[PDB]
RNA sequence: ACCUCGAUGUCGGCUCGUCGCAUCCUGGGGCUGGAGCAGGUCCCAAGGGUUGGGCUGUUCGCCCAUUAAAGCGGCACGCG
RNA sequence: GCCCCUAAGCGUGUGCUAAGUGGAAAAGGAUGUGCAGUCGCGAAGACAACCAGGAGGUUGGCUUAGAAGCAGCCACCCUU
């Protein structure tokens, strides 16, 4: 979990969601998941 | 800093007209 | 891809329509890779697989007279034409059919005139 | 090559004031100082002179409609902004049906050149002269086959007819030259 | 990285930085600029970084315009020494860069990879800027 | 099933099939000594095979057609092709020898006319980097 | 939307009574309530099926239309036929069973884990590697199963711990 | 140089504590090029603990034995 | 300034806000929302999904022990 200011999908399938007010990437991959903070 | 900031930022009241003293 | 690609695609489609004589209604997404190259070398004797577009086959059913195409791509559609005899590529397109329950039949079109399921398959055995 | 109409109405006060107000209400100043006549301060509609200069814009001819008084019109300059896009004046020619006149019409290249080579458009607008309402609306220039080194000038345009070229023949206006490496990129 | 060969006068009054840009707002080389929203100096370093930004997204195709060049300079004091004595030295050449004035240009075929590298230069600059065309 | 490229006039090749083959647990001795007696008789070119494996473990391996690009170096003379598309020639290659090979490998292509193959292997040619006169 | 404005078909051995923004069910696998959204009308139509409506087309009752309509097309579905979740154990020594109701699993543990079944819902064993957990409440079952799964760490080197029916975890491998 | 030259006693060490987490350990979790032990990174978490000696005024720093550790800083570079 | 402290509107009409924004701040990140102008497609059935693929030449050449469509470089093609 990277948590970083700046989150961006990686892969193609990486999708982009709007977790409890935050940004949040998801995917499969565990490696792509990051959060924004 | 935090005091000059409060200060700077107090400035900018709507009965000062974005004008005091010190800065 | 491209729009000059799509053209010279549509005239590939009239090119050979105009070859081909008999066609069933299916749809193209076979299997897997290996027993779908299977299932073209041995229907290449008489037929090729393929696939294309809902706006090529509408841009090449004007050629022929296939007109009334117009209610089958009116939604998706896959087609299937033969070169040699039809009475053998009907009955080994139906064989495929009901073996593997995915690619289904709707028809075909013979004649100028277009046929129903229970006529092709009444018209494959003779 | 048909002329595009379009409404104008005079401006009953000028200066920037009255400008910026204009502006404000979805308006554009416009002066039609014409072929020598005196000068009519009108404001133009900026959604459909937009409209206009985005479909066949680039000194489109127009037709005015002062008060019914129609008119044909040429517009010869064009101040947007320096940082956004907004037109905030015009300055339109009055062509009299049948003038001669000269405009700079942009150029566009068209084609592949060899893999191993690059375009480069010097000269984007070059000097037409032509009819009030046979005013091309742009110019092409073909590159198929084109090797490196070459220079294709003004004077190798290709104009079409009753059209003549003001500037000089030897403008160059594409060059293409041999597709440059990353030493050649690197040390510039 | 830029550097003038030789200047008239050596230090100068800090060139002010304001109103808008009056020339080299449109594109003229290039097919592909960035254009810049808000007025500050550009130093020779940050047109290095991006120039080579550009040129290593942009491999053995395209070519880049830089229609600026740091010419005026800027002093710096030693750092250490007390307030009030010859004006320092120069140290960095920096741009005066106002809002609507082009950069950088490219003429790259693919639009779609010039303007990730004219966003990836523009990602390098200390001011805003955005992507214009020919 | 894979299609692998591989000499005539070898044995037990490990680089190219070996791990793409033995993986599957497939019989080498056998295979090899098959291979061996069928190519006996040409020997003096390059030749692929489409091993097709079956459930059993079982193998028919079906001869293929020698592949276009070892054709036309062949026919150019030159062992090393070009590098470089309609940039860098090697030989040239005669109608002849075109239309023997396309003879040949009929069998294999696409086409249906000895037209369709040759234009299909002129193709080839011009897209590796070579012309024939 | 698109699915907030389709009907619920209720089957013939179902009795729906709504009541405001109370709804029930029964059927023969058990009954069941909810309390639809107020921002949205649950009406039953002359044909048994229920309907939901919306008075606006603002986000918020864009959002719960479909929400509460799949909520009750789950409930008869549970009401109707019930849900089922199967599971299955992988590595060796890896057991579990059925004591009473509740299950005993062995995963390595120094001691033996074991979960008790809650109200409306049951378990079932068809192989000391393989079972299953009924019920109504979709809600429930789904949860009976995440905790199920979560029993044990997930180890994509040897796969071992509990696993859905049809799952498809990743695995990895350990050259050293 | 904005209060303080008609006085604000300046570095240490001893005693005495208070507070922040940018956490040394304990506690919980994500990714690992995490096979296991043992590690690398990140997030939350300050309730508690955070050794005794030789050198050198020393702060700091080096070394000797351990321990989970022998934390970083503010409190007039805390406290005459 | 007009909710109490605290004197005056828990004022009227049209819209926005879910973050206590109001009641600090930068580069960048981002399917939050309202308005307005454009462009692709679309009952000639648009997008997703219930359910199903991507061939022959060929493993295009250099590079590699190797690159078979997926370190890279060049072009980036013919047939069914
Ligand atoms: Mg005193
Ligand atoms: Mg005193
Ligand atoms: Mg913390
Ligand atoms: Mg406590
Ligand atoms: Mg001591
Ligand atoms: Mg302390
Ligand atoms: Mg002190
Ligand atoms: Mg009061
Ligand atoms: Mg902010």
């Amino acid at each position: 979990m990277k948590v970083n200011p700046s989150v961006k999908p990686i892969c193609d399938k990486c999708r982009v969601i709007r977790r409890h007010g935050r940004v949040m990437v998801i995917c499969s991959d565990p490696r792509h998941k990051q959060r924004q903070g | 800093a935090k005091r000059g900031r409060k200060k700077r930022d107090r400035k900018h009241s709507k009965a000062n007209h974005g004008k005091r003293p010190n800065a | 891809m491209a729009k000059a690609d799509k053209a010279t695609a549509v005239a590939d489609i009239a090119e050979q329509f105009k070859a081909s004589t008999a066609t069933v209604v299916t749809e193209y997404r076979g299997l897997t890779v290996a027993n779908l190259a299977e299932l073209r070398r041995a229907l290449g004797d008489s037929a090729t697989y393929t696939v294309a577009k809902n706006t090529l086959v509408k841009r090449a059913a004007s050629e022929a007279g296939i007109e009334g195409l117009d209610e089958l791509f009116a939604g998706p559609t896959a087609i299937a034409f033969v070169k040699g005899e039809a009475v053998d590529a009907a009955k080994a397109i139906k064989k495929f059919a009901k073996d593997n329950k995915a690619l289904v039949i709707k028809g075909g079109y013979m004649d100028g005139k277009a046929l129903s399921v229970a006529d092709v398959e009444k018209i494959a055995d003779l | 090559n048909i002329p595009n109409k379009l409404t104008a109405n005079v401006r009953t006060r000028t200066g920037k004031g009255a400008s910026r107000q204009a502006r404000r209400d979805g308006k554009v100043p416009a002066v039609l100082y014409g072929h020598g006549t005196d000068p009519q301060h009108l404001e133009l509609n900026a959604r459909d002179f937009a409209a206009v200069l985005r479909s066949h814009g680039t000194n489109a001819i127009l037709t005015l409609d002062i008060e019914g008084t129609e008119q044909l019109a040429l517009t010869k300059a064009l101040d947007v902004h320096p940082i956004r896009r907004n037109i905030q004046h015009a300055d339109l020619l009055v062509v009299q049906r049948g003038e001669k006149v000269t405009v700079e019409v942009t150029v566009l290249v068209e084609g592949d050149a060899t893999p191993g080579t690059l375009v480069t458009q010097d000269a984007n607008t070059i000097e037409i002269e032509a009819e009030a309402l046979s005013i091309p609306e742009q110019l092409t220039v073909s590159v198929e086959g084109v090797e490196a080194g070459t220079q294709i000038t003004a004077g190798q345009i290709s104009l079409p007819e009753g059209v003549n070229l003001i500037s000089d023949p030897e403008l160059l206006v594409v060059n293409v030259v041999e597709a440059p490496s990353a030493e050649a990129l690197e040390e510039e | 990285m830029l550097i003038p060969r030789k200047v008239k006068h050596r230090k100068q009054h800090h060139p002010e930085q304001r109103g808008i840009a009056s020339g080299g707002t449109s594109v003229s080389f290039g097919d592909y600029g960035i254009q810049a929203l808000e007025h500050a100096y550009i130093t020779n370093r940050q047109i290095e970084s991006a120039r080579i930004a550009i040129n290593r997204h942009i491999k053995r195709g395209g070519k880049v315009w830089i229609n600026i060049f740091p010419d005026r300079p800027l002093t710096k004091k030693p750092a250490e020494t007390r307030m009030g004595s010859g004006k320092g030295s120069p140290e960095w050449w920096v741009a005066n860069v106002k809002p609507g004035r082009v950069l950088f240009e490219l003429s790259y075929p693919d639009e779609k990879t010039a303007r990730d590298a004219l966003t990836r230069a523009i990602h390098k600059l200390p001011i805003k800027a955005r992507i214009v065309t020919r | 099933l894979i299609k692998l490229q591989i000499q005539a006039g070898q044995a037990n090749p490990a680089p190219p099939v070996g791990p793409a083959l033995g993986q599957h647990g497939v019989n080498i001795m056998e295979f090899c000594k098959a291979y061996n007696a069928a190519t006996e008789s040409q020997r003096g070119n390059v030749i692929p095979v489409e091993i097709t494996v079956y459930e059993d473990r079982s193998f028919t391996f079906a001869l293929k057609t020698p592949p276009a690009a070892k054709l036309l170096l062949k026919a150019a003379g030159v062992q090393k092709g070009s590098g470089e598309p309609h940039k860098t020639k090697v030989a040239k290659v005669t109608w002849d020898q075109v239309r023997e090979i396309a003879e040949t490998k009929k069998a294999d292509l696409n086409a249906n006319d000895i037209d369709a193959a040759a234009k299909i292997i002129a193709g080839t040619a011009r897209s590796m980097g070579i012309t024939v006169e | 939307s698109r699915i907030g404005k389709q009907p619920v078909p209720v089957p013939s051995g179902v009795d729906v009574t709504i009541n405001g923004q109370n709804l029930s069910v029964k059927g023969p696998k058990g009954t069941l309530t909810l309390d639809v959204a107020e921002p949205i009308s649950v009406s039953r139509a002359e044909d048994g099926a229920i309907v939901v409506t919306r008075p606006d087309d603002e986000r918020r009752s864009r959002s719960l239309h479909g929400l509460s309509r799949t909520l009750i097309a789950n409930l008869v579905t549970g009401v109707t036929e019930g849900y089922t979740q199967k599971m299955e154990i992988f590595g060796v020594g890896y057991r579990v069973q059925l004591k009473g109701q509740n299950l005993e699993f062995a995963l390595g543990y120094s001691h033996p884990v074991l979960i008790e079944a809650p109200e409306g819902i049951t378990f079932a064993v068809e192989s000391p590697t393989k079972f299953s957990v009924s019920g109504i409440d979709k809600q429930k079952v789904g949860q009976i199963s995440a905790v199920i799964r979560r029993l044990r760490r997930p180890d994509p080197y040897k796969g071992k711990g509990v696993r859905y029916e049809g799952e498809q975890i990743r695995r990895k491998v350990g050259k050293t």
